[PDB]
């Protein structure tokens, strides 16, 4: 339950990206640690605010097969 | 009170900012070059030509609906990959006595326009058109647009050959005409192997859509015996000779939309000048109106018509 997503940094990166790419916009968030840590739900709620339907994508640093 | 303007202000603060996002987003489209689908080379690639002239081979981007992209279809292509994108295709009786007009013409124009079943059961192809002939003007210039009124549908007025563009354009507009079955093609003032070739479009070239292509015009000096042969030209209607009473009716009709005292001796006026022509009576009315304009008479006095009658008689 100790999770932080700097709102200022998020907004600034959003603005920069849109300025260089208008068509783009937030669609979700991504995290590693294949075992989805229980915090995810809470974090997703934050994203729900930034995007009404924000999807979570878990990526693996080491692919097996 | 001090808050009411703030509420409206908020809508403004967003409004100008609203445009900024719209402007920024709109500030990136690079446009495209417009061209036409010259041919469908393959289900995956097709030959197209930009308006500038160069011709390339391109393909559908994701789903361009090739079923509807038949040879010839406007499409805009990006000038970085040449891919297919959004496609966008870019008075019933004004001649007084019309018994002659409302009779054979009606019975040969609308009868073949309603019940093709009747004739096909008879086994006879419906007549395609009839020819009117007689005095120029009233019978030729006039009552030509009136046919649309009689049938109550919009018609097309068509005014050896240079390149055959006569028949070419006739066929090219034939599909448009057939799209409207009630529509009637009126090739008035129609005037080797184009008129005779003109005899072949009616037989085929999409002439099975229940439309009477009345070749009604005295203009053509040369008359084709094959056309007047039964079938092609079912029958000929001679424009009736004005009897000076139909002239009275025409004057009354045109006298309608005219402001006058009312004590008009219409019979006297018609006897004054034998215009003989509906357009001549139109000129009579116009000249009476002009004479009224002289001295600034909103009405038209009796002598004004007589001057108009005398003037046209010249």
């Amino acid at each position: 339950s100790v999770w932080f997503l700097d709102h200022d940094y998020l907004e600034n990166m959003y603005g920069m990206f849109k300025k260089v790419n208008a068509r783009e916009r937030i669609v979700g968030w991504y995290h590693t640690g294949p075992k989805l840590h229980k915090n995810d739900i809470a974090i997703n709620e934050l994203m729900k605010r930034y995007c009404p339907n924000s999807v979570l994508v878990i990526i693996d640093v080491k692919p097996k097969d | 009170g001090r808050l009411k303007e703030l509420r409206e202000q908020l809508k403004e603060l967003t409004k100008q900012y609203e445009k900024s996002e719209n402007d920024l987003k709109a500030l990136q489209s690079v446009g495209q070059i417009v061209g036409e689908v010259l041919k469908q080379l393959t289900e995956e690639k097709f030959i197209v030509k930009a308006t500038n002239g160069p011709r390339y081979v391109v393909g559908c981007r994701r789903q361009l609906d090739k079923s509807k992209l038949k040879p010839g279809t406007r499409v805009a292509l990006d000038m970085t990959t040449l891919t297919i994108m959004r496609y966008l295709p870019r008075s019933y009786s004004e001649i007084g006595g019309l018994s002659e007009q409302i009779r054979e013409l009606r019975e040969v124009i609308e009868l073949p326009l309603t019940n093709p079943e009747l004739f096909q059961r008879v086994g006879i192809i419906p007549p395609k058109g009839c020819l009117l002939y007689g005095p120029p003007g009233t019978g030729k210039t006039l009552l030509a647009r009136a046919v649309a009124s009689q049938l109550d549908c919009n018609f097309l007025k068509v005014v050896d050959k240079y390149i055959g563009e006569s028949a070419r354009l006739i066929r090219e507009m034939f599909n448009y005409a057939r799209d409207h079955q009630p529509c009637i093609i009126f090739m008035d003032e129609i005037d080797q192997r184009t008129l005779m070739e003109l005899l072949n479009q009616m037989d085929g070239f999409d002439t099975l859509h229940r439309v009477k292509m009345i070749m009604a015009t005295n203009r053509p000096d040369t008359l084709d015996p094959a056309l007047l042969r039964p079938g092609r030209l079912d029958r000929k209607i001679h424009i009736d000779l004005p009897n000076e009473q139909a002239r009275l009716d025409i004057l009354k009709i045109h006298a309608g939309p005219i402001t006058k005292h009312g004590e008009i001796d219409y019979e006297a006026i018609v006897k004054l000048s034998d215009g003989f022509n509906g357009a001549d009576l139109r000129n009579v009315c116009t000249e009476a109106g002009m004479f009224a304009i002289r001295a600034d008479h909103d009405f038209v006095v009796q002598e004004d018509f007589m001057k108009a009658v005398r003037k046209v008689a010249d």
